[PDB]
RNA sequence: AGGGGAUCGAAGAUGAUCAGAUACCGUCGUAGUCUUAACCAUAAACUAUGCCGACUAGGGAUCGGGUGGUGUUUUUUUAAUGACCCACUCGGCACCUUACGAGAAAUCAAAGUCUUUGGGUUCUGGGGGGAGUAUGGUCGCAAGGCUGAAACUUAAAGGAAUUG
RNA sequence: AGGAUAGUGGCCUACCAUGGUUUCAACGGGUAACGGGGAAUAAGGGUUCGAUUCCGGAGAGGGAGCCUGAGAAACGGCUACC
């Protein structure tokens, strides 16, 4: 059933540590513990081994990603701008 | 003007009114007869063909669809029916 | 009717004040007491040759259809030998010179003589109080198609 | 009109007054019927059958040329689709938009269009399940809909 | 069964029995309706080419 | 959308006579509209009128003889008894002597005058004076 | 148009809509909420006795200028400390504290009339004898 | 909450004016302004004109589509083809003149077809305050939103126009 | 299915099943509510009132129980508690 109205994954903490702090972890913890699509086999099997290590259950390719996500927003835009720099060198 | 015969309007007014706003709505669309000059097959072409239809003989475009009355090919003969 | 474990309860169900003597053996070998409900309500055949008892049946039971006759659609058939019909009608408000669709949910006692379904219009007749909330027995299933013959799925 | 829009266009088809085949027609009722079926054996919409008839041949309106109207003959001839056409292309339209939203999260405009497309689907389905072209309780599940339109 | 509502083996077997009989009544009408579609319309479709252009039109009114 | 064709019909006739047009176009002109105009026409409020018979419920051209003053509808069609019709006439008509209240009845569509004489009543389509 | 359902079977909506809009009255809201019976010095009455406890010189409102010679009467039936006007010339010498007087409404169902602030009652009798008669010197207020 | 954080910039510092000026003005400057994920759910969110339908008046404009033109224009001077023009036409944003009509008028082509009152339907208001307050419920992290009185107080509050 | 009743009936008891009503307003609350015939006002439509001359219900300080009796849960009958 709908076991918790709003706490969700943070409900393991009971009543303690403050609602705002528990809300911040509730955001980053669902994002940390979600399966993620793999960029090489195309199936949602990427898990987080350690902080920043993202191992796909199949094809065993591990990607160095963010601590709590396979791809941070900063890393995404850096990859885009590195591409922008390489296009002007190659064109 | 307070007086006019709606039953008997001028045929010009019928031609100058919307195809459905008129006394009895009737299609302003008609049909064609198109002969491909290279062959001897006739075919009924709707005025608003809406498709690039080819004659049953060969895959030659005899008309081009457009907004309203479909365009007809340059190299063909059309006959109103 | 002539099946479905009629004697499935504790006590033996039988039309009272009748007996079938084992001394004489006839062709039918059985005796079932029925009657015409009345008011031009011809008895359905499944009551004539039935096997259920349903003491409250207008035909095979001890209850008589005397009083009024109602008509309405069926909204729930999900109780034993009793359903609820919604006798929708119109109430005339005198001030506004207008009607309002007001409804009453009438529960009625159905004998197994009738296969009664939701939507199918039925006519019922007042009787001796069957239960706390029931006072009417289904007496004819008003069915040309019954909202089921041409509106339910065909495989 | 346009119950999901403010537009009030009146564009439609104004069929002629005459209730019979025009003088210049050549083919017979069987000839047009046999032409319709093979168009449908290709896997065609009765809307497409009618428009393709109007162009390939001079069949102005198949119901007038025949004694019976288009989808009427197809169900008699055994080509009746599992679900009605206009419902079907609504279903395909709904899944088209729905897959668009999964990839495009921030397309709020298309999200709003989705509920309008579904509103149309549900009102059509409610009507169909009374006429019983659709079996009762035939529900637009929104989950395995793509199975119905491939 | 991974979800609830099969409280024991007998409950599952009695559900299978119902479901099998439900489909086997469904298949009873499926073959029966499929019979009529194959039978009633198609069997007299050859009657058109048989008799409609045979009697009352061509032979008796020919001499 | 369109809910009562006769409502739009007599609303169109009302606008026509107010401007003074001697003829008016009415559509889609159901048979309750024709029966309504028969009642008015025989009494002389309207004259000639033509029912163009197309297969889309048809259209009506009415010749207004400048004699009609106002023809209206009483929607909804109130179920009026044989007795309350006099209350209805007194509320709706500019005077007792003239003017008509149109009723559809078991015996057809007729004014409030021969509704009394036929001793039949029913619903109220509207009025004409 | 007209923004009301004219349909023949719309009676339920008409009555519900009218029954909600009747609450925008002043009289109907008072009658249905019973504000006379609940929150009013008189429990839906017209007259009520009481005791004159002290005298108030109630300065009038603008543009007038006068002392209105009201009396602070507490009503026996509910104890409410209300102010009662004393009509007619004098008539504040005729009454004193710890008398018993009969009050009446002030002519406006609340909403004190004239240039009198907050006094919605006028004294009619005193010592069981009409203050009108006392003003005309027909009777004499007993010392009781 | 994360990134971003150039400009502008609540708060604040400030220098002026001022009788006071922690306001207007000037310099700087925080949150914010930007974005992603969640919220909030209100605005003079206004055309202060619910939505759908018909009819009633004339016009010239313009936008999108369609139609007709041995109409003009473009490498070749009816010979390879769009745009423009004229006449229509549907739909749109509106606009102008008059109001038959309406309205308290201002004004309105709908705010008309409403005391000759009824096309269908939803919502809202019932003098002004008290008061969108209290209370209660509900949604929100909160700011608050939605729903929402009364006592009491008052003879006005207000609209549009006229004269000064 | 039985018990009880003058009889019907979840009226009660056992067993069985999950039913019943609801935005057409159930349920809960308020009533300065006994219901109706009627009263006042009344162009029509209505509004308000209807404790009160008649009909019906309920009560006899408040609940509860019961005898006699055709008829009472009676009260110018009784018993108990308050």
């Amino acid at each position: 059933a709908k076991r918790t109205k709003k706490v969700g994954i943070t409900g393991k903490y009971g009543v303690r540590y403050g609602s705002s702090l528990r809300r911040q972890v509730k955001k980053l913890e669902i994002q940390q513990h979600a399966r993620y699509d793999c960029s090489f086999c195309g199936k949602k099997t990427v898990k987080r081994g350690a902080a920043g290590i993202w191992t796909c259950s199949c094809c065993k390719k591990t990607v160095a990603g963010g601590a709590y996500t396979v791809s941070t927003a900063a890393a995404a835009t850096v990859r885009s701008t590195i591409r922008r720099l390489r296009e002007m060198v190659e064109a | 003007v307070l007086v006019q015969d709606l039953l008997h309007p001028t045929a010009a007014s019928e031609a100058r009114k919307h195809k459905l706003k008129t006394l009895v709505q009737g299609p302003r669309s008609y049909f064609l007869d198109v002969k491909c000059p290279g062959c001897l097959n006739i075919t009924t072409v709707f005025s608003h063909a809406q498709t690039a239809v080819t004659c049953e003989s060969c895959s030659t475009i005899l008309c081009t669809p457009t907004g309203g009355k479909a365009k007809l090919s340059e190299g063909t003969s059309f006959r109103r029916k | 009717s002539t099946e479905l474990t009629v004697q499935s309860e504790r006590a033996f169900q039988k039309q009272p004040h009748i007996f079938n003597n084992p001394k004489v053996k006839t062709s039918k070998r059985t005796k079932r007491w029925y009657k015409n409900a009345g008011l031009g309500f011809k008895t359905p055949k499944t009551a004539i040759e039935g096997s259920y008892i349903d003491k409250k049946c207008p035909f095979t039971g001890l209850v008589s259809i005397r009083g009024k006759i109602l008509t309405g659609t069926v909204v729930s058939t999900k109780m034993h030998r009793t359903i609820v019909i919604r006798r929708a009608y119109l109430h005339y408000i005198p001030k506004y010179n207008r009607y309002e669709k007001r409804h009453k949910n009438v529960p009625v006692h159905v004998s197994p003589a009738f296969r009664v379904q939701v939507g199918d219009i039925v006519t019922v007749g007042q009787c001796r109080p069957i239960s706390k909330t029931v006072r009417f027995n289904v007496v004819k299933v008003s069915a040309a198609a019954g909202k089921a013959n041409k509106q339910f799925a065909k495989f | 009109g346009r119950m999901h829009s403010a537009g009030k266009g009146i564009s439609s088809s104004a069929i002629p007054y005459s209730r019979n085949a025009p003088a210049w027609f050549k083919l017979s009722s069987e000839s047009v019927i046999e032409q319709i079926v093979k168009y449908a054996r290709k896997g065609l919409t009765p809307s497409q059958i009618g428009v393709l008839l109007r162009d390939a041949h001079g069949v102005t309106q198949a119901r007038v040329i025949t004694g019976n109207k288009i989808m009427r003959i197809l169900k008699s001839n055994g080509l009746a689709p599992e679900i009605p056409e206009d419902l079907y292309y609504l279903i395909k339209k709904a899944v088209s938009v729905r897959k668009h939203l999964e990839r495009n999260r921030k397309d709020k405009d298309a999200k709003f269009r989705l509920i309008l497309i579904e509103s149309r689907i549900h009102r059509l389905a409610r009507y169909y399940r009374t006429v019983a072209v659709l079996p009762p309780n035939w529900k637009y599940e929104s989950a395995t809909a793509s199975a119905l339109v491939n | 069964s991974k979800g609830n509502a099969f409280k024991h083996k007998r409950a599952l077997v009695e559900h299978i029995i119902q479901a099998k009989a439900d489909a086997q009544r469904e298949k009873a009408l499926n073959e029966e309706a499929e019979a009529r579609r194959l039978k009633n319309r198609a069997a007299r479709d050859r009657r058109a080419q048989r008799v409609a252009e045979k009697r009352d039109a061509l032979l008796k009114e020919d001499a | 959308t369109r809910s009562s064709v006769l409502a739009d019909a007599l609303n169109a006739i009302n606008n026509a006579e107010k401007t003074g047009k001697r003829q008016v176009l009415i559509r889609p002109s159901s048979k309750v509209i024709i029966k309504f105009l028969q009642v008015m026409q025989k009494h002389g409020y309207i004259g000639e009128f033509e029912y163009i018979d197309d297969h889309r419920s048809g259209k009506i051209v009415v010749q207004l003889n400048g004699r009609l003053n106002k023809c209206g509808v009483i929607s909804p069609r109130f179920n009026v008894k044989i007795g309350d019709i006099e209350k209805w006439t007194a509320n709706l008509l500019p005077a007792r002597q003239f003017g008509y209240v149109i009723l559809t009845t078991s015996a057809g569509i007729m004014d409030h005058e021969e509704a009394r004489r036929k001793h039949v009543s029913g619903k109220i389509l509207g009025f004409v004076y | 148009g007209k923004g009301k359902p004219r349909g023949l079977n719309s009676a339920r909506k008409l009555r519900v809509h009218r029954r909600n809009n009747r609450w925008a009255e002043n009289n109907y809201k008072k009658r249905l909420l019973g504000t006379a019976f609940k929150s009013s010095p008189f429990g839906g009455s017209s007259h009520a006795k009481g005791i004159v406890l002290e005298k108030l010189g109630i300065e009038s409102k603008q543009p007038n200028s006068a002392i209105r010679k009201c009396v602070r009467v507490q009503l026996i039936k509910n104890g409410k400390k209300v102010t009662a006007f004393v009509p007619n010339d004098g008539c504040l010498n005729f009454v004193d504290e710890n008398d018993e007087v009969l009050l009446a409404g002030f002519g406006r169902k609340g909403k004190a009339k004239g240039d009198i602030p907050g006094v919605r009652f006028k004294v009619v009798k005193v010592s069981g004898v009409s203050l009108l008669a006392l003003w005309k010197e027909k009777k004499e207020k007993p010392r009781s």
